[PDB]
């Protein structure tokens, strides 16, 4: 008579066969490949553990939050800088962390081995998990912040601008729309594997030299669950690797599943870090390296060697690509300022000469520019000037990718500037890279997103925000801001004196 | 180092003191609600509400989103991310539904926590009280090991019949909600194998092996019915709102209700066993949870939507009659286990007033809210037929 | 009629003040020169059950604190 | 006025469904939209911004006539024009399975797609086809995907170049 | 303010630059262990020992003190503050005891805290689910209200058996697992009335007040002698080791376990009663926790004490059998009530079976480790005397 009981391996040891043949026992998703039944999982879970490891994790986190930190005052002894960029980091990780929950469910349900099955479930709660853990950062630095505008309403007010809609490609229809396999891959053998697992623990450093200890205590939390989705990307490409098929798709699904993600983190993420920053903590040149060339590319990318994976084809041009990128982009990002849901700033004395220590010529070009803004007013509300002027006098049109949604400045750009334009039954599609144009001229039904200049056209800039109530409480002044001070804030009726009046670019082929 | 070498900007003095200069007077919004304009259900908005509304980019085509424009990649062949298309429900808003018990991640591992931790001390103290002495060894190596063995592939068959409402779900509260009752379903399920794995540990002679109630599921005779329906509602069904409807306000409504608190919730406690109803207090109380959540969705929402009210209810009355039938199929097959009983065990008086019980509380909760005409007297007697 | 039902600690601590019953050696071990009133009533309303919920709770904020941020 | 949400193009098809009341009408104003304004082949992008959320309003008409219309087992098999869901499918997928190229298969799917979309065919019908149709479709062009050159591969989408510029 | 006026020496430049400054450059001492010089019982120290012994400040005139001098004050007549004087058991060290279970007050709370939100959670699905339907009417209103009520009383009284160890008792790791063992019988007691509390609110006309189980109590004949011995172990026994040991090592090991778990525990199922099995539950699984650490305390430490185990067990001897007449005496006392009972409901057979039961477990728990001679047939002949 000594106590007993029963814990997760011993159970989980005949989960494998809960399932049993039968004629419609099969997946209601299309597919090429073939996910065989005998697969098995790394971890033994089963519900209730599972809940209980996770449960563990959540007293930390919460506890500390409520706590000593908001003893401290964390929320608000942060940078301005930061305050802002993490309203953009968290939500859009956010909306990441969503669709990845009804991705392993379409995954859990293509699964035929119920051990392989019990992996995508277990992922679908996590990423359920980590969408209400972004969620509670955003609504914490909301609560007692600096400036809780955009933190409360990142989920309307990120619809104005265009950075949204890319962020909707790579972690939202790049999670869900497609061969279940493809989807896998993009969120899960690249899109966690190369991009979210090293970003997670990248930005509480960034965020932790910039005074945010909110961000690290919540990331490093989310963090210790990435290990799991992992190991179901790489069990994904051994349920597989049998197929005759696999040989004939896997490389391409996987090379279109990279660039797809790259395209976007690339100029993205080294953008937030080095212009959403005060102090910085490492140049994003060598951090991209690091990540995708050596870590993923090199490591990762080798173990699935002997299943038939290829390192992707479109890799070199990547990093072709990937040199300005980032510091292309907040050109059009801060021209555009009041498109955002958060302030933006220029690069101040000490910035600048950390860009051009790292980026050897970055002054003679951005620096150069950005002083000219500065000294004609963009800061200034009664200037009357916003930097799109600027691009339309000098005439350097900005596209919008119709696959990527990525925004590029073919005249202007120090990096990529090639640009292909075409003519479809009655519609006009922009594109800035082979790799783009190849994925719409064979699935052209697969990508007909709408662009804002589409959209907004013949419209002027202040009622768009208006309409899509892009201002904060006292419904007068803007949510974005083209400076992080404290006064001299821009209001609705000094956008609506410039009259500005968006125009679709690609009609001037016409 | 003692001091580290990584310098903090809440900690280090020159860090913070350009951190400090930088910061403005007050807050540059008084407004520092996450979620204000979220129409809340209750007095004052909920962190449950706050935390999940609008996660999803539903744009203005799928009721109620508040994005615009089309998705930005699709299936190959035009299929949207997500769409009206995927189920024959309409509404005037997917993020109208709300969960009674506001389960966010958070609360809802908390529970299942608490619940894995006391099984735990509960086994723990009923194997050192050996109160297993006190238990029928028929009723054990028989009904137990196959019968109610051979009842977690129906549930693990449930649990597999959300997983494409985990894929298509139009909102955020809905989506959780979906998941949470799949994953109880497939928590049951391990349950029911953790109860023989524990009598394997201390009965001598038990074999924890499925093979047996594995063999009962698949070419037995009490559950045939019953698992043609599983495999009907998991496997033939693509709309995940046909899915979750037919699976808890019918098919688990009727039988499961009936086989869990009717055959072994009833008749366990005459065998000397208080093992197996340790954990159907568990699926019982999952299963109270979930009701409140089908409720408020399938009839407070959609079933009354202002504006579908009508469409919804014909939909959901003629999904209900649709599987009533293979459900009844079910139970009826499910009687011939009264005969396998040692004599004495139960009579047909009893199995009567229960099967009564369970259908008139399928009527007040699920079939007379969308005005489904059921007849107590009939289905009482469909079902009986089958006892051998 | 089947609503959900339950019990808080106020509603059993209610009838907390019968659980003492009379006998000729119900008295205090220890030696004094005062004597407790019979009826004393006590502010809180509590039971064991409820006693470890609120303590256990305040607990988690704790070790939560010093086990994770402050640490970090 | 003028909107992105809400605007007079909206609302003059507000009131032009509203007008609607009959299944048979609905159902062919449907079919009629879904060819003049979705998917690249669409016979104008004229309402570019608009038709997506236009076409729901529509659905909405043609879904609750179509309920008042059939009669059980008829709304569960029968498409909103009489035909018989189940040999629709079972015909469009015979017809995917006999294609010669990528070209051919993916007309057959996006076709499909503009004629039986809910509440036309039965939605469980229709993501079956939409599970058997993608899955052909996905099988011929996956397949030696890079080969064909960027300048060959236009001429076979046959699009018309306005502007190539690469350094 | 946004900043607030207070100044923090952790994030406050000038105050923190000030601190870093007088910093030395590393530990002064790498022995950062708290508690080193306490010995392991097992591998590596644990959180429980280091944060719980030599919290007393004994002196080394009383076993295993590491202080010095006598009290500063002491009563009034000079009895010390903590002495060898309040118990006839004697020991090398007090502090040598080790609760098997490691309990502090943090993990002690948590899992307490556990067990009561799944109770509310479980209620709530057991009256939503209707459960309360199968339930027979006079099992409820007789046996449940009237006699397992009144059992609240004996747990009620054992509570109070503790009252003197709480004050007594000799070290911080015994005073620790004596406090936990008496309040896990409030715990249990009010458990008791908080399931007639329940069953007033789902149940119309069952009167929860506690008029009716106190008078079964106090003037009842079946619950006689079990209220003579709990009121002569808590009031009579003045010795806080004889206190604890008599309690858990005789009195409730025989009479409680049989009315717990060979009458209640056995018979609530036949009355289709899953409701008070489920509290019986919580009252083993706390029983069986208890004696893990009452076996380490008069077993372990001071049965097999290296300088005292000898006369130890002569003096554990000697309560056993000064505690099991009046034990035996319970047990009579009770046999009573079996004739209450409705007709077949059990049988002279099984009830002699389930007493050998709970004396094979005391004669193989507890009994056989300090030698004391049992006889089982004439304990079970004895208490069958009082069977009508
Ligand atoms: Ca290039
Ligand atoms: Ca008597
Ligand atoms: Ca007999
Ligand atoms: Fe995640
Ligand atoms: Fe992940
Ligand atoms: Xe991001
Ligand atoms: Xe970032
Ligand atoms: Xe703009
Ligand atoms: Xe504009
Ligand atoms: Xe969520």
């Amino acid at each position: 008579r000594a106590p007993t009981s029963v814990n997760a391996q011993e159970v989980h040891r005949w989960l494998q066969s809960f399932n049993w043949d039968f004629k419609n026992n099969r997946t209601k998703y299309a597919t090429k490949y073939k996910m065989a039944n005998e697969t098995k999982e790394q971890f033994k879970l089963i519900a209730k553990e599972y809940a209980r490891m996770e449960a563990v994790k959540d007293e930390r986190q919460f506890g500390s939050l409520q706590d000593a930190l908001t003893r401290l005052n964390a929320g608000v002894r942060v940078h301005p800088k930061w305050n802002e960029t993490m309203k953009v980091v968290s939500n859009f990780l956010e909306v990441g962390e969503y669709n990845a929950i009804a991705a392993t469910g379409m995954l859990w349900d293509s699964a035929q081995a119920a051990e392989q099955k019990n992996g995508y479930l277990a992922q679908v709660l996590d990423e359920i998990r980590h969408t209400h853990q972004c969620a509670y950062v955003n609504y914490y630095f909301a609560k007692n912040g600096q400036d809780p505008a955009g933190h409360n309403d990142a989920r309307r007010t990120r619809t104005i601008g265009p950075l949204w809609k890319g962020m909707k490609r790579v972690f939202s229809d790049g999670f869900i729309s497609g061969d279940a396999v493809e989807c896998s891959l993009n969120l899960q053998l690249v899109g966690e594997a190369c991009f979210t697992n090293p970003l997670i623990v990248a930005v509480t450093e960034w965020a932790a030299a910039n005074g945010d200890e909110i961000t690290p205590t919540v990331f490093l939390s989310i963090e210790t669950d990435e290990l799991r989705h992992m190991a179901n990307g790489y069990q994904t490409v051994v349920s597989i690797a049998n197929d005759p098929a696999s040989a004939k798709y896997l490389n391409t699904d996987l090379n279109n599943a990279f660039w797809t993600q790259q395209k976007y983190f690339t100029p993205v993420l080294g953008m937030l870090f080095e212009y959403g920053s005060k102090f910085k903590v490492e140049p994003w040149v060598k951090t991209w390296d690091r990540w995708v060339y050596e870590d993923w590319g090199g490591i990762w990318i080798g173990r699935l060697g002997k299943y038939g994976v290829e390192s992707p084809r479109s890799l070199k041009d990547a990093k072709q690509d990937a040199y300005w990128a980032h510091h292309d982009l907040y050109l059009l990002a801060y021209a555009l300022w009041p498109t955002g849901f958060f302030r933006l700033a220029l690069p101040d004395q000490e910035e600048m000469e950390w860009f051009e220590a790292n980026y050897p010529g970055w002054y003679d070009h951005y620096g150069k520019i950005y002083e000219e803004w500065r000294a004609r007013g963009c800061e200034d509300p009664s200037s009357g000037f916003i930097p799109l002027m600027w691009f339309i006098e000098n005439n350097h049109p900005i596209y919008i990718d119709r696959v990527s949604q990525v925004p590029f400045c073919p005249s202007l750009a120090k990096g990529a500037s090639t640009l292909r334009v075409h003519e479809y039954n009655g519609e006009m599609h922009t594109f800035s890279d082979q790799w783009g144009e190849r994925m719409w001229l064979a699935e052209p039904e697969r990508y007909e997103c709408q662009n804002i200049f589409e959209q907004y056209e013949g419209r002027e800039l202040s009622e768009v925000i208006a309409e899509l109530h892009g201002l904060r409480s006292d419904g007068k002044t803007l949510i974005a801001q083209p400076h992080v001070r404290g006064d001299k804030l821009w209001t609705l009726d000094d956008i609506k004196r410039l009259n500005c009046v968006f125009k679709n670019p690609v009609k001037a082929f016409n | 180092s003692m001091l580290g070498e990584r310098r903090r900007g809440l900690t280090d003095p020159e860090m913070a003191a350009v951190i400090l200069k930088a910061l403005p007077e007050a807050p540059l919004d008084g407004n520092n609600k996450m979620g204000y304009f979220v129409t809340p259900r209750w007095k004052r908005l909920t962190e449950y509400e706050a935390l999940t509304v609008y996660a999803q980019p539903n744009a203005d085509w799928i009721a109620g989103g508040l994005d615009w424009g089309d998705w930005t990649q699709k299936f190959h062949g035009g299929r949207p991310s997500w769409g009206n298309e995927t189920t024959e429900l309409r509404t005037v808003d997917w993020f109208k539904h709300r969960d009674p018990l506001r389960r966010w991640h958070a609360p809802y591992v908390k529970d299942k926590a608490e619940e894995w931790r006391y099984t735990d001390r509960f086994l723990q103290g009923y194997s050192a009280d050996g109160q297993i002495r006190a238990m029928n060894p028929t009723w054990r190596d028989e009904f137990i090991n196959r019968y109610w063995g051979a009842f977690l592939f129906n549930e693990y068959g449930l649990f597999n019949a959300h997983s494409q409402g985990a894929r298509e779900a139009l909102s955020d509260v809905t989506r959780v909600s979906l998941a949470f009752w799949g994953f109880d379903k497939i928590d049951i399920a391990q349950m029911i194998q953790l109860e023989r794995g524990f009598l394997a540990k201390i009965v001598p002679g038990f074999d924890e092996s499925t093979a047996v109630p594995k063999a009962e599921w698949t070419n037995g005779e009490v559950y045939k019915s019953a698992r043609l329906a599983v495999e009907g509602l998991w496997q033939e069904v693509f709309d995940w709102n046909e899915s979750a409807f037919s699976v808890h306000a019918v098919y688990d409504a009727l039988f499961g209700q009936f086989v869990r608190r009717e055959f072994f919730q009833r008749l366990a406690p005459r065998f000397g066993d208080n093992l197996t109803p340790f954990f159907i207090n568990q699926a019982q109380t999952y299963f109270q949870i979930a009701k409140q959540g089908v409720q408020d969705l399938y009839y407070n929402c959609l079933g009354d939507d202002p504006e579908f009210s009508d469409y919804n209810r014909t939909v959901m009355r003629n999904w209900t009659g649709k599987w009533l039938e293979p459900t009844i199929a079910a139970l009826r097959d499910f009687m011939g286990l009264f005969a396998k009983l040692p004599a004495g065990t139960t009579d047909k008086e009893e199995i009567t007033a229960s099967l009564y019980r369970v259908v008139d509380d399928w009527i007040e909760d699920y079939a007379s809210r969308i005005d489904f005409k059921a007849d107590r007297d009939q289905i009482v007697k469909a079902v009986l037929a089958g006892l051998k | 009629n089947r609503a959900p039902t339950s019990v808080n600690a106020q509603e059993v601590h209610r009838w907390l003040q019968s659980f003492n019953w009379d006998f000729k050696n119900n008295r205090t071990k220890y030696a004094t020169k005062y004597k407790m009133a019979n009826e004393t009533k006590e502010q809180f309303k509590l039971i064991a059950k409820e006693y470890a919920r609120m303590e256990a709770v305040k607990d988690e904020r704790q070790f939560g604190s010093l086990q994770d941020a402050l640490t970090r | 006025k003028l909107g992105i949400h809400s605007n007079d193009t909206r609302d003059a098809w507000v009131n032009k469904i509203a007008q609607l009341n009959t299944l048979e009408k609905a159902a062919e104003m449907l079919k009629q939209f879904r060819m003049d304004h979705t998917t690249p082949f669409r016979n104008s992008y004229e309402l570019d911004n608009d038709y997506l959320w236009i076409e729901a309003k529509l659905e909405e008409k043609v879904a609750v006539l179509k309920a008042r219309a059939f009669n059980e087992v008829d709304f569960r098999h029968k498409t909103a024009f009489g035909e018989d869901a189940k040999s629709v499918l079972d015909g469009t997928v015979a017809k995917m399975n006999a294609a010669k190229d990528k070209w051919e298969a993916e007309k057959i799917h996006i076709g499909f797609r503009q004629a039986y979309k809910p509440p036309i065919m039965p939605v469980n019908y229709f993501l079956d086809g939409e599970r058997q149709l993608g899955t052909r479709l996905m099988e011929l062009r996956n397949l030696n995907y890079y080969d064909t050159p960027l300048e060959e591969l236009r001429k076979q989408r046959g699009v018309r170049v306005v502007h190539l510029q690469s350094p």
